[PDB]
Order: C-alpha cells, then sequence, then structure tokens
RNA sequence: GGUUGCGGCCAUAUCUACCAGAAAGCACCGUUUCCCGUCCGAUCAACUGUAGUUAAGCUGGUAAGAGCCUGACCGAGUAGUGUAGUGGGUGACCAUACGCGAAACUCAGGUGCUGCAAUCU
RNA sequence: GAGAACAGAAAUCUCCAGUAGAACAAAAGGGUAAAAGCCCCCUUGAUUUUGAUUUUCAGUGUGAAUACAAACCAUGAAAGU
C-alpha cells in the first residue's frame, strides 16, 4: 500500500526521456518461461519502478502562466506541467550536420574590402516624378516600367532591355552553378 | 519579446540529479471567456448579477435603454426603456422582486424582472444626476412589505423611497456636496459618503435624524462600504439559489445570515470603511466611537473602490497606482499589495467563497487574484477597451463585465 | 480482370461515405509540438428524425466514448416535437454538455488540481460549413453547457457577412425555436392545407406558436435538473432478441448442402 | 514549387531533428501472426509511422543497398523488416540509419508465447502520449548488445523530446527486462518487452500528494531472441554523437544582468 | 410492382452551340434567358479545336438547366417544333433522350426581331426516386440494376404522355 | 443475434446477376417560412415526420463466377550462393561443409473479424 | 459506350462507366486519391528581439546581415496548417 520503495542499488533516473533503469540483480527463477507466475513478478517489478519514477517525476518543478484566452501555444493557467530536465541518455544523430558551407567567392572579397551587408530595410523605394511608391522587387517593378512606357526615344529598345535582364539573370544562375561546383 | 534568460548549464546539471523527494462550499475560479453580446451602442457604465440566479443580469450604459441579459444564452432579454438620459447606475432588490436604476436624469425607474416593464411612474425629485442606490435589507423589513430604496444625487440630498407608493417617505440635506455613495446597514443606521470631506451616520428609525458626523479625511470620501454589505445585498439568497417558501422564512433566513457575520467577534458590530482621495482609508465603528479604529494608508494614488470580503475577514481597495492592496478586515492591518495592472484600477468584486477577487482597470485586460496565495490567479484579456465595471454572481458560476468597447462579456470557469 | 488485381481497395471506412480520413487525421494526429496533453473529440452527427452527439477519445483498439446523447431523449425533457430543428440541436448540445459535466463530478487524481474545466474539439464530419447550420447551434449549446469548444462567432445564425457584428436576438429566437413559430404564423394565413399537413403533432397536442418558447425554457430547466441519462427499461432480455434474430437471419449454408451439387 | 521546398526542409539535417519516422517492411516470408505483431508494435509508434502493402524479399545482412534506398525514398531512417525462415522463425530485423546510411542491425525474433493486444483488458490507451521506460537488469548499462537494444528502443519509442510534459499524459509505461542474470560468455538471455497501463489511487500512508501506483498489462507481449548483429564504424559513432554547438569569469546573472567577476 | 420507382424527369437542359465566337453569343444566351426565365451559364471551349477558327478557352456556347413543373411546359413547347416525332436515335441507352430544333422563335415566344433567329438543343434526362444517393455527399453509392433507368422505360414514359411516335426505326 | 455514431486492421473487406430483410435504427422521401448557394432547393442550407417505400443505397444468402488471402515439418534446409585444401588438371572448373537461403509448383482452408456508447422482439 | 438543331471522325451539351497514361517545377524512383490536380472566398511578411559566428574601428548593452528560438500574421468552427 505505501508508495515508498527502496533497493540496495539506487535506481538510475533519466527524467528527460521519462525513463529509468534498475541495476539490481534479476531472479532467474521468477523469469523462467515455464512458470505460470512469471508475468506477476515482472508486473510487480515494473510497478515498483513506475512508482519510483512517479515519486521522482512528481517532485520536478512545474511551470505556471497567467495567460488563458488567446494563447497560441501557452499552457492554460489551470494546467500545470513538469519541467523535464534535458535527457542524459545520448542518442545517435539522425543526419550529419549541414557543415557543407561555402563562401561562394563573394564573402571573401567582402571581407577583403569595406563592403557591408545590405540594409535589408525594404524593397520599396519612391518612384521619380510620381505620387506613389513603386517597389523595386517583389511587386510591380520600376525596372520593368521601361517596357511599358509609350516611347523610348530610341530593333525595339524594350527587347534589348529584356535581353539585358535575361543576361543578368543567366549570369547570376551561372555564378550559382559555379559555386555549386565547389 | 524579452524572454526569461535561459538557465545556466550548472542549473541544468543540478536539475538532472534526483531532487525534492520526501518519503516523510467553494466557488470554481473563473478562467475563460465567452462570446461577446452585442447590444446598445454605448459604453457600459455598470453591471449587477441577479441575486437569485446568475442566469439573469442587467447593465447600465450611456444609452438610455437599460438591457437585462440572459447569461445562460448570452442574449438580450426584455430590454428596459423609458429613461431619456444615461443609466448611471443599476441595482437589484435583495428580494429580487424588483429592479432599480439611477439615470443621469433626475428620474428614477423601478422595473419588473418578469417582463422588464417599468414599475409605475418614475421616481422624481432630485435636482441632479443620481449617484448611487442602496436597497433596504430584507431582515430589517417586516414580512409582507417591500424594502425601501435609498437614493442619492450630485446635490448631496438623500431621499428614502417607499417602493409601494413610489413616494419619498423621507429626505435629508445634511451634505453640502455630492454624495459619492450610500448604503443601508443592517443595524438600522444609514451611512453615506460625500464630496464635502465628511461622513454622517443617520438613524432612519428616528425619522431620519442624524446622530454622528465623522471628520477625519483630508479629501472627499469615496465609495463608503461595510462588512455586512454582502449579506445585505444578497437578500438571504444562498449560493444554492433556492427561493424561501414564505416571506417570513425569507426574513428569518436574512436575520440568520446577518447574525452569522455580525457576530464574528462574539458581538453585533459591523465594520465600516470609507475610501478617500487623500491616498488614505479609515476603518470605522460608528456605534463604538466617532473616530477611526485605524488609518489605512500606503497607496501612491487615490483609491477608486473598496469592497469588504463576504466573511468580513479582509479589506481591499482599488487604486490609481495600479496596485490593489489587501488589508485585514478586523483592524485594517496591511497584508499584501497586488500588482500587474498597467493602468489605474476602477473597481473589484469579491468572490462568494472569499478565496478570489475579480478586478478590472483602465487597461483592457481585467484580472482576478487568488487572495489565499496573495498572487495573481489568471489574466482575462479580450476586452477591446477599458473595463469600466465588473461583478461576480452570488453563486459564483459566472462573471460579467462592461467597457468602452460597447461589447458586454461574460466569464465563467 | 487485371484491373481488379492491380487496383488496391480503398479503406473500408473510406468506402463508406460516413467519414473522411483527410480531416480525421488532423483531428487526431496532433503535430504535436505543443506539450503533450490528453485530448478528446466532441463528435457530432445528424440523421432523419434524430440527432447524435458524443465525446470520443483516440485509442489503439478504436475510438472510445466517454459520454453520449441523442435527440430521442428530448421528449423525456418535454421536447416532444421538433427534435430535428435548430433549437432541438442546441438543446441536445446543452444536454450532452451538462451530462458530461455531471458525470465528470465538476459540480453537484486529486493531485494537479482536478477542476481542470473540460474542453473538446467539436467535429461536424462531412456536414457543410455554413452559417446558421443546426450543428452550429448544437455547438453553441455545448458551449453554453459549460463545455469549452473554441469557435468564432461568424457561423452563428443572424451573422452579417459585411461586418463583425453578430445579432444576438436572432440567436435567441433560433435557440428558442422562434423560426418555427414564424413558419407557423406564415402558414396560419397562407394555404391552410400545408398547415394541416405540417406540424400535425403541434395541432394534435394543442401546441401553439406562443408556447414554444416556454416549452424550450422548461426543457432547458429539466436538462439542468436531472441529466442522469436514465437507461431504457429494456423489457425483453438480449437473449430474446438474439433468438428472434435467428428465425430470419440467413446463416451460411452447410458444406454438405453444396459440395454434392 | 514551394511545396517541394517543405519536403526538402523535412529532408534536412535540422539542428533540432524531428522525431525519426518508422517504416515497417513486411517480408515475403512473413507469417500473418508476424504481421499482427508488426501492427501491434506500429500502434505504439503512431503518428510517426508508415507501411508498405507490397511484399519484399529484403536480405539486410546480405545486401543493405535496398534498405538504404527505401530509407531515402520514404524519409524513414528507422526500419523494422519482418522476416521468417525455417531457422530464424518470426525474425524481426530492426534497423537504424544515419544520413540514410546503415547504422546498426540486430535480430529480435519473437517468442511463440507472444500475446496480441486484443488478449488483454480493454483499458483506454490515448494515442500520441510518450511512453515511460523502466529498464531492468545491470546488463543493460554494461553489455554492448543490451545497450544497443536500449538505445534503439529509446530512439523508437521516446517520441518528441519535449521540454515540458503534463502529468496527465503519463497514461502508459513501456517496460523491458532481461531473462535473468548471466555469466560472461554465456548466450544472451532473451529480452522481455512489456507494456502496462498506469493507475493511481489515494495513498494516505506515503505523502499528502503522492498516489499509490498500480499497473495493468496491455501488451503486446513479446520475448525477443537475439541473433545476428552489426555495429556502426567508429567514425560513424563519432559523427553521430557530435553536438550542434550552436565565457570564463562571466555569467548571466538573474534578471539578465551579465555580471562579471574579478576574483 | 413498381410503386416507389415511377419514372420521372430529372431535369431539362437547353443548349445552343453557336458556330462562331462574338457578340452573337450574348444574344444566344439571352434567348435561353427569356425562354427559361433564368440566367444562362457560359461554357468555355473544352480545348484547342482549331477546326473552326476558335481557340482554347474561348467562349463558344451557352446552356441552362431547368427543373420542376415548368420544365415539362418547355418540353412540350420544344416538342411542338418537333411535331412530336422523335427519331429512333436520340435515345441514350441509360434512359435519356434529347433533340434540337431550328427557328426557336416558333415555340410560343414572340419573334422579337432584334434578338435574331436562333435554334436550341434540348436534352431531357429521366430518373427515379433514390437518385439522390448518387449525388449526396454522405453514404454515396451506385444504383441497383432493377432501379436503373432503361431506354425501354424512357420509350414507355414517352408513350405515357404526348402520344409521341418513334419515327425512323 | 439485427441496427446508428465513432473507429482498428485495409480486397477473407472489391466487381457481376438474382433472392431475403419479421421487429428496431439510417435512407429514399414531402416542402422552401427562415439561415444559406448554386444557371437549376440537382448537391448544399433549412422546415416536421406530415401523404408512403422496403423500389433503391445498405445488411445478409446463392455462383464448377473474376481477383485476393491464410498455413504445410509443401518445394526445402532444395536451387542459388561466399569458404578451405594443387584433392584432378596448363586451367577454367568438379566432388567433400557448415553458413545466408528463394520462388514458380503441390496440398488444405476462407470470401471479413474486432472496441466503445446506444437501441431493438 | 449511348447519344445532342445546324454539328459529321475532330465544336459545345447529356447519362453510364475510371486506381487515376489527371497534373503533382522534376531525375534515377517510391508515391500523392473528398489531393500535392480543377473551380471559388480572405490575405501580407524584406515585422520586432535572444543568442553563436561575420568585419568594422565613435566596436557601439548591437550599429547591420547569417543561423537559432519567442511574439506578431492569414485562414478555418476548430483541429491544425
Amino acid at each position: 500500500l505505501p508508495v515508498t520503495v527502496e533497493k540496495p542499488i539506487p535506481v538510475v533516473y533519466d527524467l528527460g526521456n521519462l525513463a529509468a533503469f534498475d541495476s539490481n540483480v534479476l531472479d532467474k527463477n521468477d523469469l523462467d518461461s515455464s512458470n505460470a507466475r512469471r508475468e506477476e513478478k515482472i508486473k510487480s517489478l515494473t510497478r515498483d519502478n513506475v512508482q519510483l519514477l512517479i515519486n521522482q517525476l512528481l517532485s520536478l518543478p512545474m511551470k505556471t502562466t497567467t495567460e488563458s484566452v488567446g494563447g497560441t501555444g501557452g499552457q492554460s493557467s489551470v494546467m500545470t506541467l513538469l519541467q523535464l530536465p534535458d535527457p542524459t541518455t545520448d542518442l545517435p544523430r539522425e543526419k550529419p550536420l549541414p557543415k557543407a558551407k561555402a563562401m561562394t567567392k563573394w564573402e571573401k572579397f567582402a571581407a577583403k574590402k569595406g563592403i557591408k551587408p545590405k540594409e535589408r530595410a525594404g524593397k520599396m523605394i519612391y518612384d521619380e516624378a510620381s505620387g506613389e511608391w513603386v517597389p523595386k522587387w517583389g511587386y510591380k517593378g520600376a525596372n520593368k516600367k521601361l517596357d511599358d512606357q509609350w516611347l523610348v526615344e530610341v530593333i525595339d529598345p524594350r527587347t534589348l532591355n529584356r535581353a539585358e535582364r535575361k543576361r543578368l539573370v543567366k549570369k547570376n544562375e551561372k555564378q550559382q552553378r559555379r559555386n555549386m561546383k565547389n | 519579446s524579452t524572454l526569461i534568460p535561459p538557465p545556466s548549464k550548472k542549473q541544468k546539471k543540478e536539475a538532472q540529479l534526483p531532487r525534492e523527494v520526501a518519503i516523510i462550499f467553494k466557488v470554481k475560479p473563473v478562467t475563460r471567456s465567452s462570446s461577446a453580446i452585442a447590444g446598445h451602442g454605448s459604453t457600459i457604465l455598470c453591471s449587477a448579477f441577479a441575486p437569485h440566479t446568475s442566469s439573469r443580469m442587467v447593465t447600465g450604459a450611456g444609452d438610455n435603454t437599460a438591457r437585462i441579459w440572459d447569461c445562460d444564452t448570452q442574449t438580450p432579454m426584455h430590454t428596459l426603456k423609458g429613461h431619456y438620459n444615461w443609466v448611471l447606475c443599476v441595482s437589484w432588490s435583495p428580494d429580487g422582486e424588483v429592479i432599480a436604476t439611477g439615470s443621469m436624469d433626475n428620474t428614477i425607474r423601478l422595473w419588473d424582472p418578469k417582463s422588464g416593464q417599468c414599475l409605475g411612474d418614475a421616481l422624481r425629485g432630485h435636482s441632479k444626476w443620481i449617484t448611487s442606490l442602496s436597497w433596504e435589507p430584507i431582515h430589517l423589513v417586516k414580512p409582507g412589505s417591500k424594502p425601501r430604496l435609498a437614493s442619492s444625487s450630485k446635490d448631496g440630498t438623500i431621499k428614502i423611497w417607499d417602493t409601494v407608493s413610489r413616494v419619498c417617505q423621507y429626505t435629508m440635506s445634511g451634505h453640502t456636496n455630492s454624495v459619492s455613495c450610500v448604503k443601508w446597514g443592517g443595524q438600522g443606521l444609514l451611512y453615506s459618503g460625500s464630496h464635502d470631506r465628511t461622513v454622517r451616520v443617520w438613524d432612519i428609525n428616528s425619522q431620519g435624524r442624524c446622530i454622528n458626523i465623522l471628520k477625519s479625511h483630508a479629501h472627499w470620501v469615496n465609495h463608503l462600504s461595510l462588512s455586512t454589505d454582502y449579506a445585505l445585498r444578497i437578500g438571504a439568497f444562498d449560493h444554492t439559489g433556492k427561493k424561501p417558501s414564505t416571506p417570513e422564512e425569507a426574513q428569518k433566513k436574512a436575520l440568520e445570515n446577518y447574525e452569522k457575520i455580525c457576530k464574528k467577534n462574539g458581538n453585533s458590530e459591523e465594520m465600516m470603511v470609507t475610501a478617500s482621495d487623500d491616498y488614505t482609508m479609515f476603518l470605522w465603528n460608528p456605534l463604538k466611537s466617532t473616530k477611526p479604529i485605524a488609518r489605512m494608508t500606503g497607496h501612491q494614488k487615490l483609491v477608486n473602490h473598496v469592497a469588504f470580503s463576504p466573511d468580513g475577514r479582509y479589506i481591499v481597495s482599488a487604486s490609481f497606482d495600479n496596485s490593489i492592496k489587501l488589508w485585514d478586515g478586523r483592524d485594517g492591518k496591511f497584508i499584501s499589495t497586488f500588482r500587474g495592472h498597467v493602468a489605474s484600477v476602477y473597481q473589484v468584486a469579491w468572490s462568494s467563497d472569499c478565496r478570489l477577487l475579480v478586478s478590472c482597470s483602465k487597461d483592457t485586460t481585467l484580472k482576478v487574484w487568488d487572495v489565499r496565495t496573495r498572487k495573481l490567479s489568471v489574466d482575462l484579456p479580450g476586452h477591446k477597451d477599458e473595463v469600466y465595471t465588473v461583478d461576480w454572481s452570488v453563486d459564483g458560476k459566472r462573471v460579467c463585465s462592461g467597457g468602452k468597447d460597447k461589447m458586454v462579456r461574460l466569464w465563467t470557469h | 480482370s487485371a484491373y481488379s488485381s492491380r487496383f488496391q481497395t480503398p479503406f473500408r471506412r473510406r468506402r463508406e461515405g460516413k467519414t473522411d480520413y483527410y480531416q480525421r487525421k488532423r483531428l487526431v494526429t496532433q503535430h504535436k509540438a505543443k506539450y503533450n496533453t490528453p485530448k478528446y473529440r466532441l463528435v457530432v452527427r445528424f440523421t432523419n428524425k434524430d440527432i447524435i452527439c458524443q465525446i470520443i477519445s483516440s485509442t489503439i483498439t478504436g475510438d472510445v466514448v466517454l459520454a453520449a446523447a441523442y435527440s430521442h431523449e428530448l421528449p423525456r425533457y418535454g421536447i416532444t416535437h421538433g427534435l430535428t430543428n435548430w433549437a432541438a440541436a442546441y438543446a441536445t448540445g446543452l444536454l450532452i454538455a451538462r451530462r458530461t459535466l455531471q458525470k465528470l463530478g465538476l459540480d453537484e487524481e486529486a493531485v494537479e488540481d482536478g477542476p481542470r474545466p473540460f474542453k473538446v474539439f467539436l467535429d461536424i464530419g462531412l456536414q457543410r460549413t455554413t452559417t446558421g447550420a443546426r450543428v452550429f447551434g448544437a455547438l453553441k449549446g455545448a458551449s453554453d453547457g459549460g463545455l469549452y469548444v473554441p469557435h468564432s462567432e461568424n457561423r452563428f445564425p443572424g451573422w452579417d457577412f459585411e461586418t463583425e457584428e453578430i445579432d444576438p436576438e436572432l440567436l435567441r429566437s433560433y435557440i428558442f425555436g422562434g423560426h418555427v413559430s414564424q413558419y407557423m404564423e406564415e402558414l396560419a394565413d397562407d394555404d391552410e392545407e400545408r398547415f394541416s399537413e405540417l406540424f400535425k403533432g403541434y395541432l394534435a397536442d394543442d401546441i401553439d406558436a406562443d408556447s414554444l418558447e416556454d416549452i424550450y425554457t422548461s426543457a432547458h430547466e429539466a436538462i439542468r435538473a436531472d441529466p442522469a441519462f436514465k437507461p431504457t427499461e429494456k423489457k425483453f432480455t438480449k437473449e430474446q432478441y438474439a433468438a428472434e434474430s435467428k428465425k430470419y437471419r440467413q446463416t451460411k449454408l452447410s458444406k454438405e448442402e453444396r459440395a454434392a451439387r | 514549387n514551394a511545396r517541394a521546398k517543405r519536403a526538402l526542409v523535412k529532408r534536412e539535417a535540422k539542428l533540432v531533428e524531428n522525431v525519426k519516422q518508422a517504416l515497417f517492411i513486411p517480408g515475403q516470408s512473413c507469417n500473418k501472426n508476424l504481421h499482427d505483431i508488426m501492427v501491434d508494435l506500429s500502434a505504439l509508434k503512431k503518428p510517426d509511422m508508415k507501411r508498405f502493402n507490397r511484399k519484399n524479399d529484403i536480405h539486410p545482412f546480405e545486401d543493405m543497398s535496398p534498405l538504404e534506398f527505401f530509407s531515402e525514398k520514404n524519409d524513414c531512417s528507422l526500419m523494422v523488416l519482418m522476416t521468417s525462415s525455417k531457422k530464424r522463425k518470426n525474425n524481426m530485423t530492426f534497423i537504424r540509419t544515419f544520413g540514410y546510411k546503415i547504422y546498426d542491425m540486430i535480430e529480435l525474433m519473437v517468442a511463440d508465447n507472444f500475446k496480441l493486444l486484443s488478449d488483454f483488458k480493454k483499458l483506454t490507451f490515448t494515442v500520441g502520449l510518450k511512453p515511460m521506460f523502466t529498464f531492468q537488469g545491470a546488463a543493460f548499462d554494461t553489455h554492448p548488445v543490451y545497450k544497443q537494444i536500449k538505445s534503439l528502443f529509446l530512439d523508437f519509442f521516446r517520441g518528441e523530446s519535449t521540454d515540458l510534459q503534463d502529468v496527465a499524459g503519463l497514461q502508459h509505461v513501456i517496460s523491458m527486462t532481461i531473462q535473468g542474470d548471466f555469466q560472461d560468455g554465456e548466450p544472451l538471455p532473451n529480452v522481455l518487452f512489456r507494456v502496462y497501463k498506469l493507475k493511481s489511487y489515494k495513498s494516505d500512508q506515503g505523502g499528502k500528494r503522492l498516489p499509490r501506483i498500480e499497473l495493468v498489462e496491455i501488451g503486446p507481449r513479446l520475448d525477443f531472441k537475439i541473433g545476428r548483429i552489426h555495429t556502426p564504424s567508429p567514425d560513424m559513432v563519432t559523427e553521430a554523437h557530435k553536438k550542434p554547438k550552436q565565457k570564463k569569469n562571466v555569467e548571466l546573472d538573474i534578471m539578465g544582468d551579465k555580471l562579471g567577476r574579478i576574483h | 410492382q413498381n410503386p416507389m420507382r415511377d419514372l420521372k424527369i430529372e431535369k431539362l437542359v437547353l443548349n445552343i452551340s453557336v458556330g462562331e465566337s462574338g457578340d452573337r453569343l450574348t444574344r444566344a444566351s439571352k434567348v435561353l434567358e427569356q425562354l427559361s426565365g433564368q440566367t444562362p451559364v457560359q461554357s468555355k471551349a473544352r480545348y484547342t479545336v482549331r477546326t473552326f477558327g476558335i481557340r482554347r478557352n474561348e467562349k463558344i456556347a451557352v446552356h441552362v438547366t431547368v427543373r420542376g413543373p415548368k420544365a415539362e411546359e418547355i418540353l412540350e413547347r420544344g416538342l411542338k417544333v418537333k411535331e412530336y416525332q422523335l427519331r429512333d436515335r436520340n435515345f441514350s441507352a441509360t434512359g435519356n433522350f434529347g433533340f434540337g430544333i431550328d427557328e426557336h422563335i416558333d415555340l410560343g415566344i414572340k419573334y422579337d426581331p432584334s434578338i435574331g433567329i436562333f435554334g436550341m438543343d434540348f436534352y431531357v434526362v429521366m430518373n427515379r426516386p433514390g437518385a439522390r444517393v448518387t449525388r449526396r455527399k454522405r453514404c454515396k453509392g451506385t444504383v441497383g440494376n432493377s432501379h436503373k433507368t432503361t431506354k425501354e422505360d424512357t420509350v414507355s414514359w414517352f408513350k405515357q404522355k404526348y402520344d409521341a411516335d418513334v419515327l425512323d426505326k
């Protein structure tokens, strides 16, 4: 009836995996397959181990939070959950770490010069001689507006501009494939 | 977001080790919201659960039409009408047979819960907008008679009302300024605050003659309250909610519920408290002495509300410093200071079990504290604007709140 | 014949139209990046002259029901007619909610304080998601019964698609069956023969449109009073039904009767 | 095109890897009872589990290439090929992989005394909860073979490595025990896989809060027999255990202050 | 006996396959609109025809389904142009039939010269009670052969009313 | 033992033509007042159960019916296949062993079981 | 397959048949079945901060990118995505 349990060798604990191990010697007679009682002794041993684990797991500090309505993934304030320590049982990794980084021949030149990373503030930029901003990327682009203008004041020039844009795109793809080669 | 710093690796190595093994009537707290109830297009100014059941409720607002609500269905029920100005306040009779409200206009209108129709011609006489109301306790009332309805106005006059005749049986003008509130105690002596920095106990039994005038506050009194106010308001409606079989049984149950709290110290002497703008509060025993038993103090800004615990063991008051402060109900000694609100508190309502205290503030997120642990229990966000008012059902099954968002909201476990 | 051999058979539950695995997988297969917790589905279904709603929990042996309710129990609560209507669905939802709340002991493992108010993810199955559906009324009744099923108000009856506002008076009239009262009032002055055909029980019982609200209120009070889920008397023994089934069930023919032919 | 990018991100070496998927492979020799034991073991593995109706003639000890191919095609690093033979009856060749390359292999042939989950009390068993583990015997912490079996069962059944867990989710506990102690050089005793449903009751004699624990076996019951085994090469053991790795006289003081020390 | 499986029309479906794209398709749709009393649904080209100059996705035709008692009235109105004499063809083996007619103006409605002359296709579809099982989202299934419609049942229903003859064996 | 809701296995479960379904429970069905959407109240949404039907879907039975599946110490520890010895030969390769270890084929069997709540002469 | 004024072997429309030689960026190739395909409704995101690398020299409690993780976002009734 009492929840107390003890063994000559204290049970090892890994609360992060919710696992426990018992080094105490097993009784070979109780574990024999021929015995009709073999299931009962194993059940009692598993019950004692689960009781020790519950005595350990119940002592762990529990998180609490006041958030209750509109939490995205927070636990309910009525709810309480154990703070599991990170597991002590190391396990093999599923995949090798993605260590195949490459400078792509540009970061080295940037380190060799004063060039700095782009501001990453936003694609939007004000259009000239216009009352509304025209984004340079990710939407209707001012660079493509040159094709839409009614006159170029100069073979169609718009076809030459599209050819230059395709040339820049193919050069970027070629540099990407060249960095893929290394 | 500034997340709590990660535990040090030594703390993790310590946590990995076995630790902290040691072989060696109640109300469910509110914790969740409910669907919003659309209604009159004006900010809610007040709310009050029906004493006999949480399913019924009523709220004032800036709209002239007060709206009773069916909390079980979260839908409007028999919307009130007749007033031509804002419904500054609402209150239910302790017997529950009649509703009462105070409009910003001088007129006052009783209402019948069964249909919501006005109960006769509106009460009139006040020279200024109504400030507060206080129904006469049922235990003082003789059987077979409707309780009298106290009233107050910005002029500072008070007029006891006979609900049957719809006439002011008595009147007084002893306050030179606005009466912030009034309450009908169970001892038969009336008490009320005033804007004149004075309080005056009154004996209704002596034709309304005054008997004492307190004078300790440095600033105008606000929200006068009493330890017995919960029993005087519930009307002998126990949490089970069963109606008494006879009015005499209601009178006996009310006298018993009053004696159970009045004799907590072995003698019938209800405690009294008076909030003030001077960042101070004073306990009062007018029958015992004309001077405060203690000078509660500590708030950094003017208190906005006070509410004795239903058992009377604890005192608590709202404040503009964004920190509710608990106090002992027997001597006013400081206990603990609640914190968490980002803006000035407006009002609070004790739970029927006394183990919790729902609260609200100018911040949109109302909160409720577990007084037993002296710590916040659970936040209740959802209101789109300030939560001007909150109240707890006498049975504790549900909670209601208003605000500037014009969206009444209910809360329950 | 080769087409019969190449094709793989659809799952037998998929072969029936009663279920769609693509939704049940999300209903059961939590990611589950959030901390693991037990969960239960508030299954809901509808059928002719009947309604069904039951709590359910996943298990390796198959779904297990923690509680159940049906429209056929409504008459015991005084709802003798209209069991298929919107208000009857809301009543069945409030009934199942109060029933599970009473069987759970919430009112009327103590560790990890147990009040732990119940919550469930309602599932209409293949029923179409449209505003004003009676299944949404059963969901609103379960929400009003103390069960906490998350839900936006957009699908409740009377919703205005053009604005966030939701009419509550229309929701009350639907919960009380007031739309049936409006249909009866429209039939009263229109072609009477449809009134003689439809609502024949409301006339045989001397029911009237004004009394439907009080009847639904008394039914809600009865649901609040005794949600004990009284078992049917079951007059005949199950063995008697098993014997009656043998008289007509077509048992497989013995091999002696066919191998010779 | 974005949908392919999600599959590529799922097939990537995340610094916090998602729980490994399982892909049982029924064998051409597999008996119907072995298929039932496989479905029973798969039921505990849900939702991260997969199946292939087609029969296969895989010979992992003779040719590992098909297993490495299926592990990449199905994105299931774990595998458990069913197998049976006149000698290796009811064989169950559990497999693991690192990068879809083979990591280790071990035979776990079922004993004839196995019991299906249906032959047990019909107690509720919520899906998706993390099983508890309760290993027994000193050999599990010392014997390399039993250590490998323990690491395999833990990687298979531990589920998500959540940083927080409800007590309500501890509805069941996986259990295993060796068939008695054995002297060094003796044949390995058969493993005894077991499962039990948790139960709780008031204690009154072991603390105000701690409840008395009780167990009710639910299965599946199994008594695996050890057979052929294979182990990762040491370089694989080094690559598979490296931490992501993603300060003296400095510490993060409470409230986030980065207080130093002069000492 | 066949008490519960009496033959009945499922729906009427008028159609007008215009021979060229253009604004004339709008008048062809307005013809069906005035005839059936409901808005025609446009039909985009199924693919790159290229045998008549139309391109893929180009609108080519319009159609509008009809149901209820009114469908029988339009059925008789279209049969009146047909002289109540169907060919032995124009009959689906499943128990459906249809026909078209030139000069739709003859069928009751006023000539309305501005709309212009147009013909219209017709295709009635017989069905029996329990056909809802085929289309219902829940418990979807097939139909038994005894309940299935057949061309003989369609000819019998055609002889059950309008006294139509089967010309051109 | 029949049946409704949720399911587990995922063809012993599916396809073709007929027969039965006593009582109980879907379904077919009748309608467009209201919520609601489609060219069409056909599907969807809603109305009570009213005028009916076991005619269909559906549950069972039949068929030298088509596919499918089970175990046998059935092929069989057989074929295939790594291993040693100059054992024979210029040699390939052949007998001798224990390992891993099939299938076509043959025999016999079957054409769905099973958990929760409820209901039924 | 049976069919539909002009309309036939190729127009658009109808009923019974379909494991899907539909369109899923796809390559060996496993596989998508009330979708990962067709149709319809609502929408930003190159948002903020916490750490470990990146060079800088008013090297800076980040002044700015890379990766980590939390808020915020859109949607649905929700599960979840």
